[PDB]
């Protein structure tokens, strides 16, 4: 269906609970007088539009505001003309109207909702979206110019939008300021109107919006969410995040929708949901108990001497702890025996749904405390609420936990869900005294804790201070260096390396990983040499919201000692790091169990991150893949991996292959080649430079996709010598691993699909190894910003080349994001949506890319043109952290005037030439006794120029003949160039370091070579390799422009219906009857033209597609019929889009007359240099030799 | 990540020498025999030693195939293009081939069809040069012009006369015959045959003559005169665009500057620049005329003459009909009309693609007029689309080189055993010839054998009176 909807950028004062911000509005009419009613639950966010999957939007915008704004959707499909954004992208100024809306103007959005971008089978029963205006993104994002977009499954046509966003009013369009942050533009619980059903499950489609790097925990009070069926205690909300979560409300009541991130407490992102009608049993004895805790034993000290060295200010080690003791009996007696492993941890409790846990808690401690579960609802006592109830030193109180159904795993996760319980009297200050412990929450053992335990926020420092300080008074509780020496970065309460797990060669372990502590951030969890199972697929790295837990399996086939940790530079140098010990307890076609050998380098070379498209020259260092183990000729990247920049070269091997990497260290400083697929059978991983080292291993099935993701996976390789700085110095690359027979064996990699593996991160320059030479070469609270770049692969500001691609062929993106906490990148495909498997398949438009974490989605490109792919974080796209790729059309491969002269003879250069064989006569079919560009030298090339940078799909060569002599070129290579300066030569599918093209075997034979992957070029040139006598050559360029309109509408082939070509007057008599319908190009017959009864000059013909086209060439031709050449020589070109409200199409002020035809039989084509936008269009004739006949050819290409 | 799969050898630059050849230098049935010009060394995958690369393939250098128009073939295999024939031996042509040659056409009333496929029309009332090789260093030896008289507007009745000077020897071809004015110095191989409806004169090795007797006069030369003829048939170069040269070595854009270039008599008058009339008298203001004229002329395009479509260029013939049928005022009489017709046929079967296009509904033609089989004439007078025109007759004995093929029209069979004699139009036995015998040549009475011609001890001249040979000495001019 069609849906109409009137948007209004109206501009109004909002208070939270009075600022000024703009906000899209949906009216009544057309007329924009009348303002639709909207329910007060939905505050800042416009209306919801919501669209079925074969439907249509149409979204009239009028700006009401003082600043432009657009409508830039995802996950609908557009043409350029309702894109809504602005950039490079080559269209003509009718499909620019989109990007911006100056105020007072108007302008109609066309989204169309295609199969292409429908929920899934796996998918709900409607995907969520955003449109948003993005005529400078942070500052329409912070002014309030968002809305939610429902894709909806066919028939489709209770639910709530709930927009967490951080609305800064500094960057706002009206900051010429605080941070708010709210749900649904209102903070501190002023929401209104957030109703349920009593028993009825219901859905939220949640948009999380932020301009900053800012992750959330969203927590329901009381209640869990299905996401994706999983059971998630909260939401992950990242600064743009777009999810559909399903919560179950069973309890009548008004419950509390709130960020439980600690630092956000005081912010104010807090709403109210009311919920309104519309036998095992285990027993365990716990006791709070307060005792000295090391926090690294046998450990012998710089961060150490800080952390564990004791002095006059330095506390040290030890510090009194409160901790959970399970004891064996109710007297409270003796304590069971404690494992090393489990460190500060309380002991493990353990439920599956339906259990029942009797918990008996006496407060041995000096002080009050409590004891409480996270996840687990149904907390009641044996015989306010709980949670705040403080237990008296000395008493004994009875707890009794019932796992609900709504508390355990479901199907699609892991059997055992990651919880804890710990202390609810002072949350913060009772989890820093060391009150916590795990629980497991399974369906009908290695926990592992990263814990920041902040002592200066504990019950005890005071009793630490006045014990393990010779003067208590002297002790300044405000000096930073003081309080970093008490903020204790642990694994299960041990620091620096103090916790060594020893698990079993060839075992399966169960690892429940756990995120609670002082810690505001999420945690990059990884084990050095280990990729574990979680959510149905083998990951590396594990993203750990604070307050959460996940459950990971993994096999324990990699021997050796492994450093278990967290992506965190500060944390991993504070000592959260753990141990881990690993160890047993005749012709042929050319085209048509292995070891795959590689040879990579770490070079030193110069980058300037694109800016050359004084700019400033880093010298960083990177990965260089060579020909041979001498590392003397590094291997030519083509076309095929251009896009890769900075990212390392690709490491493609299947299942049971074998893959040897030799590694060569030709930097200035030791680095590494590290992948977590290395296999062995600690290890000095440390190139020294100028020494190579070899990582031999076996690809097995955990460093595989599983049979239902795609058929190959990404993974990251990367110097691990300092894992903060190399990154930033520029090493990273890309490891495939496919299934069995999936890769070509003569190329080495899946042809069926393209490939591109886009790598974004934030490079800063001042954390480079070579910050000091790049200071002194390039400078002779802004310095940092300088330094600092918003890159993929390596490029800023759209200028990555290599992303062009061909249109309707399945595209496999490989994102990564590498680097800090800020490195939630949040990359959109513009117009485009993909796909992503884990065990299912989900539709998704947005992803957010946290660092170590390698994502594969696939796509299928539908429209041709110029696109961008982004991050929707508002500074880092304002930093440039955006690229340009090209979706091109195979059907549009036309002559690029080589023939047709369209190429003037200014454009065609050589090294030379023999006699008068001038370059300009290399052209297709030209015939003469001098009728080729010829030269008598070796080396030689010739180079056509093409006006602007085009599409080159293939060049059609052809020789010549002198008296005697048939001169060709047998063998060439092609060269292509943008700017004339760089020449880089062609490659295409080539085995080698080039495509070698084979050229003629005589003098007539047209030679047709193909560019796939295509050239885009200004610049071409051909070199001879071999030669008959002279290197004389007859060429075509076989081409298109970048949007892909330069093909026949459809009149030479006759795909014009015959009622579509009309005139006001046609000549017929009782045997020739030349009606306009007969005036399609190249038509062989009696009355092959249109003809009208009377030759005047106002006459017309005119063409009818019935639907909105793109004109940009007009072919004409004339006829010879009964010996008379009759033809137009001379016509003028107009348009319509009714059929009567016709406009001539004028050039450069004034109406343009096309130069018509020399004779009758060449055709001759008329390019518009604007493109026309038409429906309706009539040919002018003007002047006319011996008739007014006329064959006609439109060229063009669909809009809307 | 250089894979080449087996048994392609891999080939690494030295990086070093920056000398060696590498995947550049690619090998192939294409470029075996070429230099290789290589900016610098390429690494890559490459054919094994004893294999060169074909297309997307490898294949052994003994199987290597030979190139030829859009196609390929293997090696021993034979093709047969013109007046030559190859075989395929290592990757080049073997060619055991005759001497090719080429034929100016006068088609139609003023149309001129050159050596090298160029068509104009040139209505041109004087005496023009045909064909000449006087154009500039000339040898001087043979020179051909045509005078048309009555090829204006009213073409009706338009008649043509050849001169031909060869050798010394003058011959005129008009109204439907030959006579030879002044006998050639060397009369060995001038020979005038008359089979079916056309005349074929062979004024040596490389000069032939094929006259319709009405309006088709055609030069085959051989391309031993490819930069030694000119005129209104061209240069012979095989370049169609440039045989609008005129005679000052200057390429006219108008063809009838071109036509006045090459005027014999400045007596008569230079053909001035008239429009072109595309509807004639009788087809001016009548489109029935016309479209009965279109329709009349489609034939050159049916399913007749589909063969040949593909082989002979039917728009200037069509393009002839057209304007010859148009001053025509009935197509069924229309003389010029079957003979564009015939022109074109024969034109089609010099191809091998021989067409029976004529009817009784169309041009009809019949023999009956001169099978007269019980007046004494023993001899079957039959109707031949394309049959020999060198066939041996009294007249012809010894078998000559014919410059076509096969001719339409009227061939007299015979008996076996018998030959042919126009003097009597009657078969006889071979014995009854007045036909004398030298150096293993036959020759008619009449006729005049040299034999020596460049040795003057050993120079003949040897008549035939009836049956008795009669050889003289050859007089020495000096
Ligand atoms: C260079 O490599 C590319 C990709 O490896 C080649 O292009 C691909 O060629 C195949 C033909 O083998 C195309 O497959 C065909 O697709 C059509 C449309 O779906 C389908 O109907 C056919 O049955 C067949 O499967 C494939 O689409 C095409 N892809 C692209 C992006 O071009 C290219 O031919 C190679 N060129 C050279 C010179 O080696
Ligand atoms: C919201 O609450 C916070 C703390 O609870 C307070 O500082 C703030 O003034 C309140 N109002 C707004 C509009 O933030
Ligand atoms: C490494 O080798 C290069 C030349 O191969 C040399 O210039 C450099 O000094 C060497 N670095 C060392 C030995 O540390
Ligand atoms: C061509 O073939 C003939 C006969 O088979 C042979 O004698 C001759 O050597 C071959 N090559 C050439 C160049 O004539
Ligand atoms: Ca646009
Ligand atoms: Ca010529
Ligand atoms: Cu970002
Ligand atoms: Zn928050």
């Amino acid at each position: 269906a069609t849906r109409r909807y009137y948007l209004g950028a109206v501009e109004l004062s909002w208070d939270y609970m009075v600022y000024k911000k703009t906000l899209f509005v949906e009216f009544t009419d057309h007329l924009f007088n009348i303002a639709k009613p909207r329910p007060p639950w939905m505050g800042l966010l416009g209306p919801t539009i919501q669209a079925e999957v074969y439907d249509t939007v149409v979204i009239t915008l009028k700006n009401m505001a003082s600043h432009p704004v657009s409508l830039h959707a995802v996950g609908v499909s557009y043409w350029k003309a309702s894109e809504g954004a602005e950039y490079d992208d080559q269209t003509s100024q009718r499909e620019k109207e989109d990007d911006k809306v100056f105020p007072g103007g108007s302008h109609t959005y066309v989204w169309q909702v295609l199969k292409e971008n429908g929920p899934m089978a796996s998918d709900p029963l409607c995907l969520t979206y955003s449109y948003l205006s993005h005529v400078d993104l942070v500052k329409d994002l912070n002014s309030g110019l968002i809305g939610a977009l429902l894709v909806c499954r066919e028939g489709s046509l209770h639910k709530f939008i709930l927009l967490f966003a951080v609305f800064d009013e500094g960057k706002s369009w009206h900051s010429e300021w605080p941070k708010m942050h709210t749900v649904n533009g209102y903070v501190n619980r002023s929401l209104p109107g957030l109703i349920g059903c009593h028993r009825k499950s219901v859905y939220w489609h949640v948009i999380g919006m932020g301009t900053t790097p800012e992750v959330h925990s969203i927590f329901l009070e009381g209640h869990t969410f299905l996401v994706r069926n999983h059971r998630q205690a909260s939401l992950e909300i990242s600064p743009i995040t777009f999810l559909t979560a399903q919560t179950l409300l069973m309890d009548l009541g008004q419950f509390l929708l709130f960020c439980h991130i600690s630092s956000h407490q005081h912010d104010g992102m807090e709403a109210y949901v009311k919920v309104d009608s519309c036998p095992k049993t285990w027993v365990h004895y716990i006791a709070a108990e307060e005792e000295d805790w090391d926090y690294a034993p046998l450990v012998l000290a710089s961060y150490k001497s800080q952390y564990l060295n004791n002095g006059p200010q330095r506390i040290g080690r030890k510090y009194k702890k409160v901790r959970f003791m399970a004891y064996t009996d109710e007297t409270f007696k003796t304590r069971e025996a404690i494992q090393h492993e489990s460190g500060i941890l309380g002991p493990l409790l353990y439920g599956e749904v339906g259990d029942t846990l009797l918990i008996i808690f006496k407060n041995q401690a000096s002080r009050p405390y409590n004891i409480y579960p996270h996840g687990i609802t149904d907390v009641r006592p044996l015989y306010k609420h709980l949670k705040d109830f403080p237990i008296l030193p000395g008493e004994i109180f009875k707890y009794k936990w019932t796992v609900t159904v709504e508390d355990g795993p479901t199907k699609s996760d892991p059997r055992c869900l990651t919880r804890y319980y710990s202390s609810f009297v002072n949350m913060e200050r009772d989890l820093a005294s060391g009150l916590i412990g795990p629980l497991l929450i399974c369906y009908k053992r290695n926990v592992i804790l990263f814990s920041v335990f902040d002592e200066n926020r504990s019950w005890y420092l005071t009793e630490n201070i006045q014990r393990f300080l010779p003067n208590p008074a002297g002790v300044q509780l405000e000096d930073p260096e003081f309080q970093a020496s008490n903020i204790m970065h642990s694994i299960n309460g041990y620091v620096f390396d103090s916790l060594q797990l020893s698990v079993c060669l060839h075992e399966v372990a169960y690892w429940y990983i756990l995120s609670i502590g002082a810690q505001t951030d999420f945690l990059s969890v990884f084990f050095s040499g280990y990729t574990f199972k979680h959510k149905m697929v083998y990951e590396d790295t594990l993203t750990l919201f604070p307050f959460s837990g996940e459950t990971v399996f993994m096999s324990m086939e990699n021997p050796g000692l492994w450093i278990l940790g967290c992506h965190n530079s500060d944390f991993r140098n504070r000592g959260m790091t753990a141990l881990l010990k690993v160890s047993s307890c005749e012709d042929f076609d050319i085209y048509d169990k292995k070891t795959r050998h590689y040879f990579i380098a770490a070079v030193e070379r110069l980058w300037d991150y694109g800016m050359s498209s004084s700019v400033p020259q880093f010298k960083k260092v990177v990965f260089q893949e060579f020909t041979d183990g001498s590392f003397t000729q590094p291997l030519y990247r083509g076309e095929l991996n251009e896009h890769l920049g900075l990212l390392g070269p690709y490491i493609r091997a299947e299942v049971e292959d074998n893959i040897m990497v030799t590694f060569r260290n030709q930097a200035s400083r030791p680095y590494s080649f590290y992948s977590s697929l290395i296999s062995y059978e600690p290890r000095k991983n440390f190139v020294k430079p100028n020494e190579t080292k070899t990582y031999f291993w076996k690809v097995q099935h955990h460093m595989a996709p599983t049979k239902d993701e795609f058929d190959c996976k990404a993974w990251a390789y990367f110097s691990d010598v300092d894992l903060e700085k190399d990154v930033h110095s520029g090493l990273i690359g890309p490891l495939l691993v496919c299934h069995t027979n999936t890769l070509n064996p003569a190329h080495g990699r899946q042809v069926t699909v393209q490939e591109f593996a886009l790598f974004f991160t934030i490079f800063d320059e001042t954390k480079s190894w070579y910050f000091t030479e790049n200071m002194e070469r390039n400078c002779r609270p802004t310095f940092k910003e300088n330094y600092r770049f918003h890159a993929i692969n390596g490029y800023i500001m759209d200028t990555l080349p290599g992303l062009v691609m061909a249109q309707d062929q399945r595209i496999r993106w490989y994102l990564l994001s590498m680097g800090s906490n800020e490195n939630i990148h949040s990359i959109h495909f513009s117009g485009h949506v993909f796909t992503v498997r884990k065990k299912e398949e989900y539709k998704m438009a947005l992803y957010n890319l946290y660092p170590g974490v390698f994502e594969t989605v696939e796509m299928l490109p539908s429209k041709a043109g110029i696109w961008r792919v982004e991050c929707l974080i508002g500074e880092h796209l304002h930093a440039g952290m955006s690229t340009l790729f090209l979706v091109y059309s195979n059907k549009c491969q036309t002559p690029l005037g080589m023939a047709s002269g369209h190429i003037r003879d200014f454009q065609i250069t050589a090294s030379g030439q023999y006699g008068q064989w001038a370059p300009k006569l290399a052209r297709l079919h030209y015939s003469g006794s001098i009728n080729a560009w010829s030269t008598k030298e070796p080396f030689s090339w010739i180079k056509v120029d093409l006006l602007a940078p085009m599409i080159i799909h293939g060049i059609k060569t052809q020789g010549a003949r002198q008296k005697f002599s048939s001169l060709y070129i047998s063998q060439f290579i092609i060269m292509y160039s943008l700017d004339g300066k760089k020449w880089q030569t062609y490659r295409g599918n080539s085995t080698g370091t080039l495509m070698v093209f084979f050229g003629n075997v005589d003098s007539s034979g047209i030679k047709h070579n193909i560019f796939n992957p295509p050239i885009i070029a200004r610049y071409i040139r051909l070199h001879p390799t071999h030669y008959s006598i002279r290197s004389t050559l007859r060429m075509e360029l076989m081409g298109c422009d970048l949007n892909s309109c330069s093909m026949p509408l459809g009149m030479e082939s006759k795909a014009i219906s015959d009622a579509q070509i009309t005139a006001s007057s046609y000549f017929t008599n009782m045997f020739a009857t030349w009606s306009p319908s007969k005036a399609r190009l190249h038509l062989q017959g009696r009355s092959n033209a249109w003809r009208p009864q009377v030759n005047n000059p106002k006459e017309w013909l005119q063409v009818d597609f019935q639907k909105t086209m793109k004109v940009t060439g007009v072919t004409t031709q004339g006829v010879k019929s009964l010996l008379t050449s009759m033809y137009v020589k001379e016509f003028l070109i107009s348009s319509s889009q009714d059929g009567h409200q016709w406009t001539l199409f004028f050039q450069n002020g004034k109406v343009k007359v096309f130069q018509g035809n020399q004779d009758s039989f060449t055709p001759v084509v008329n390019s518009l240099d604007p493109p026309l936008l038409t429906r309706y269009l009539r040919i002018h004739p003007q002047s006319w030799v011996h008739q007014i006949a006329l064959r006609m050819e439109v060229l063009g290409c669909e809009a809307q | 990540s250089l894979s080449c799969r087996p048994p392609m050898v891999k080939l690494v630059c030295p990086a070093d020498n920056l000398r060696a050849e590498g995947l550049e230098c690619t090998k192939t049935c294409q470029n075996y025999d070429l230099e290789c010009m290589s900016m610098g060394c390429v690494s890559g995958c490459l054919c094994p030693p004893g294999m060169v690369r074909h297309e997307n393939r490898c294949v052994a250098l003994e199987r290597c195939p030979c190139f030829h128009q859009g196609k390929e073939y293997a090696p021993g295999e034979t093709v047969k293009i013109g007046c030559n024939t190859c075989v395929c031996r290592d990757r080049k042509w073997n060619c055991t081939d005759h001497v090719c040659d080429a034929t100016c056409s006068t088609i139609g009333m003023a149309h001129y069809l050159t050596f090298d496929g160029l068509k104009y029309l040139f209505p041109g009332e004087c005496q023009y040069v045909l064909v000449q090789d006087y154009c500039g260093s000339n040898p001087g030896t043979f020179r051909i012009l045509v005078g048309n008289k009555g090829c204006s507007h009213p073409s009706v009745k338009c008649k043509k006369r050849v001169t031909i000077l060869v050798e010394g020897g003058e011959i005129e071809l008009f109204d439907g015959e030959v006579n030879v004015k002044r006998p050639m110095k060397d009369e060995t191989h001038f020979e005038v045959v008359e089979s079916g409806r056309y005349i074929i004169l062979l004024l040596g090795k490389a000069l032939s003559v094929v006259w319709d007797r009405h309006l088709s006069i055609s030069v085959v030369l051989k391309q031993t005169y490819q930069e030694k003829v000119c005129g209104l048939c061209g240069n012979f170069d095989g370049i169609q665009n440039n045989d609008l040269t005129s005679s000052n070595l200057q390429v006219e854009e108008d063809p009838v500057d071109f036509g006045n270039s090459w005027k014999v008599s400045s007596q008569c008058a230079d053909t001035r620049k008239v429009p072109l009339d595309s509807s004639p008298a009788t087809c001016h203001n009548n489109i029935m005329k016309q479209t009965m004229v279109d329709s009349s002329c489609r034939i050159l395009t049916s399913d007749v003459f589909q063969d040949c479509n593909k082989l002979v260029d039917p728009e200037p013939y069509l393009d002839v009909c057209i304007y010859d049928t148009c001053s025509c005022e009935s197509i069924g009489d229309c003389a010029a009309f079957c003979d564009t017709i015939a022109a074109y046929a024969h034109v089609c079967a010099q191809h091998g693609k021989v067409v029976t296009w004529r009817t009784a509904t169309l041009c009809p033609q019949s023999c009956e007029e001169r099978n007269l089989r019980e007046n004494g004439y023993e001899a079957e007078w039959r109707y031949n689309s394309c049959a020999p025109a060198c066939q041996v007759t009294c007249q012809h004995p010894e078998p000559l080189a014919c410059p076509v093929q096969c001719v339409e029209g009227c061939h007299a069979h015979c008996p076996p055993g018998k030959i042919l004699d126009e003097l009597l139009q009657t078969c006889v036995d071979p014995e009854d010839c007045p036909v004398c015998e030298v150096a293993g040549r036959r020759f008619a009475s009449g006729k005049k054998v040299t034999l020596n011609p460049s040795d003057p001890e050993h120079c003949q001249i040897c008549h035939c009176d009836v049956v008795n040979l009669t050889c003289e000495a050859c007089q020495e001019p000096g």
